[PDB]
């Protein structure tokens, strides 16, 4: 097998654009960039075969840059996807994020907002789990959902909006999370049972008990399924508890709700902030 | 002395009380630019409270504790109307 | 006995739906693949049309 | 980014066909139209990136017209016009774009179903929606796609019954029954179909046909025979036969208590009760 280092050196040698007098006799530089990209791809496949995933990702990145210089934007985007792919397998989250960003830009510029949305959702996942950059993850999820909506994909936009609303509520943006939950409810009318609940919870984290009651009433009247659901009773109990300012009653209702339907960390955080808001009210 | 005071209505936001001492005093903490010191002010023509100067509350905002909100059924950031009050009249 | 049979039928159907749910994952992936090759195909087809036209003009 | 207005102006300049003496020296005008369409597409993608969806739709429409003049893509561009007009809230331009795309494709059935949806919900043009659904179902049937044709026919029959055409709606329900017979997946659909058909036949004051439909459903589909829908239809037929409007109302409430009624059934039974009142006037 050829030495990947020698291949990269040859690609770098061929990747130098024609300058000065030579430019008047040398053809288009696109072919040189294409050859350099092919050499980089070969070296990078050799590296991946050796499980040196980070070097292979760097070599795909160089090949993608050369392809961009050659005008083959689609090949550059595919190679960037390959760079992200191997960086993620190699544990290099930052380079993976960068590769996804270039691939997303290339795809969006070519009208493939679908690919952009898929990779934006993956980028948001990477940001949320690997780098803990929750704001960028929220932005990525919101954008991915919006583009998916522009493609009439109700369910992916609904998934992206679920992620966006979850992170936004966990991030202190309760009103925006409730708005996204309303959007989810409207798109999903005709997940809803929980949506209503979650929305109300967010409205209750914002101390807007009246809005939570309005949400509960809307859910009860619009969706027969939600009206008799345990989630509706739990939301009504929480609204009543906040109205009477009985934190212990809210805790009892939470334990009762947990006993039949296990709570998740999102709900734990929302209700903890609500109880701490009661404590602030107590101050 | 309540004889002279600006009775003009103001719309003020309900916010968390600055601290436990102010809540204990049960006095509406207002900025000097909001209203004079130690005068009775009515809110929504129903809820009467004594004003006390407080530099920690910016002008145009009114502080309440949990019990006052429970009495009025108000949430945080809710807008309420405040005017001068004269019980004697 | 009727309720136990009902439970058994429901379990079997959940079995079928998770299997079907594993197939649709394979299908979504395949569709992303076929939308990647079809884009390439459209680009190549346009390129062939243009190249053939350029040769048509050359021979003329 | 290039100015979309300048791109559109350049496309318009290039979109002028060769005329007179120049036509003897200028090659085929197809290339000029292709370049104008590409410029329009670029300007329109820029508009879309700016969320100016209506202008982007207009620019796709211009590009599609130029592509038609070039002999090519115009229909797809019309589909893009439909997409962005619908996202932009311009239902009329979306309808127009769907129409040109449908004509080019004749895909036609899918976009005809979407067009019928747009007509029914956004523009409330129920007759055109009925026509679109009927045509889409017919073409789907010609493609042997039983389920899509069945969906289109459900929509068509629903709108037709709501539109005063009870006999035609019942005929479409009979077609749905015949197409869905023997399929294990559509059993419930059948269970409702029979009921709906009978209801339409009862909205037309045709109680005998409703009884015939009930008997046919009972004898042909064992599931429908023991279904609550069959009992409800029989009760409605008996009530119309005795001319007891109150008994019909009681049966409707009983049916609602276990299986919620939908607005379609509400309208059919309201017209039926008003027909009993018309008989009482008579």
């Amino acid at each position: 097998m050829s030495d990947p280092v020698e291949l990269l050196k040859r690609a770098e040698k061929k990747g130098v654009p024609s300058s000065g007098f030579m430019k008047l006799f040398s053809g288009s530089d696109s072919y040189k960039f294409e050859e350099a990209a092919d050499l980089c791809v070969q070296a990078a496949t050799i590296y991946r075969l050796r499980k040196e995933l980070n070097l292979a990702g760097d070599s795909f990145l160089k090949a993608a840059d050369y392809q961009k210089k050659a005008g083959n934007e689609d090949e550059a985007g595919n190679t960037y996807v390959e760079a992200y792919k191997c960086f993620k397998s190699g544990g290099n989250s930052v380079n993976a994020v960068d590769s996804l960003e270039n691939a997303i830009q290339i795809f969006t510029h070519r009208g493939q907002f679908r690919r952009g949305a898929n990779f934006k959702f993956e980028l948001g996942e990477i940001l949320e789990n690997d780098l803990h950059d929750y704001a960028k993850a929220i932005d990525c999820y919101e954008l991915a959902g919006e583009w998916y909506a522009q493609d009439q994909s109700v369910a992916l936009s609904n998934k992206c909006f679920i992620k966006c609303a979850d992170l936004k509520a966990l991030d202190g943006q309760y009103i925006e999370a409730s708005d996204i939950y309303s959007k989810l409810i409207k798109s999903s009318m005709g997940s809803l049972k929980d949506y209503f609940l979650k929305k109300g919870l967010c409205q209750l984290a914002a101390t807007d008990a009246v809005a939570a009651a309005r949400t509960l009433q809307e859910g009860q009247s619009e969706d027969p399924n939600f009206a008799d659901s345990r989630e509706s009773n739990f939301l009504k109990s929480l609204i009543d508890a906040v109205n009477e300012g009985d934190s212990e009653q809210l805790s009892e209702h939470c334990k009762e709700f947990d006993n039949f339907m296990r709570l998740d960390k999102w709900k734990i955080t929302i209700l903890n902030k609500i109880k701490e808001s009661i404590q602030q009210q107590e101050d | 002395d309540m004889t002279n005071m600006d009775t003009r209505t103001r719309h003020l936001k309900v916010s968390n009380c600055p601290n436990n001492s102010y809540a204990l005093a049960n006095v509406a903490a207002v900025s000097p630019n909001d209203f004079p010191n130690n005068i009775y002010i009515i809110i929504d023509n129903l809820f009467v409270f004594t004003t006390r100067h407080s530099n920690d509350i910016p002008p145009g905002t009114i502080g309440f504790n949990g019990n006052q909100r429970t009495w009025g059924g108000w949430s945080l950031n809710q807008d309420v109307q405040a005017k001068a009050f004269d019980l004697f009249k | 006995s009727r309720t136990a049979e009902l439970q058994a039928e429901i379990d079997d159907t959940v079995g079928i739906m998770r299997d079907n749910i594993n197939k649709v994952a394979e299908r979504g992936e395949r569709l992303t693949s076929i939308e990647d090759k079809a884009d390439n195909l459209a680009v190549s087809a346009q390129g062939f049309k243009r190249g053939a036209n350029r040769v048509r003009k050359a021979m003329w």
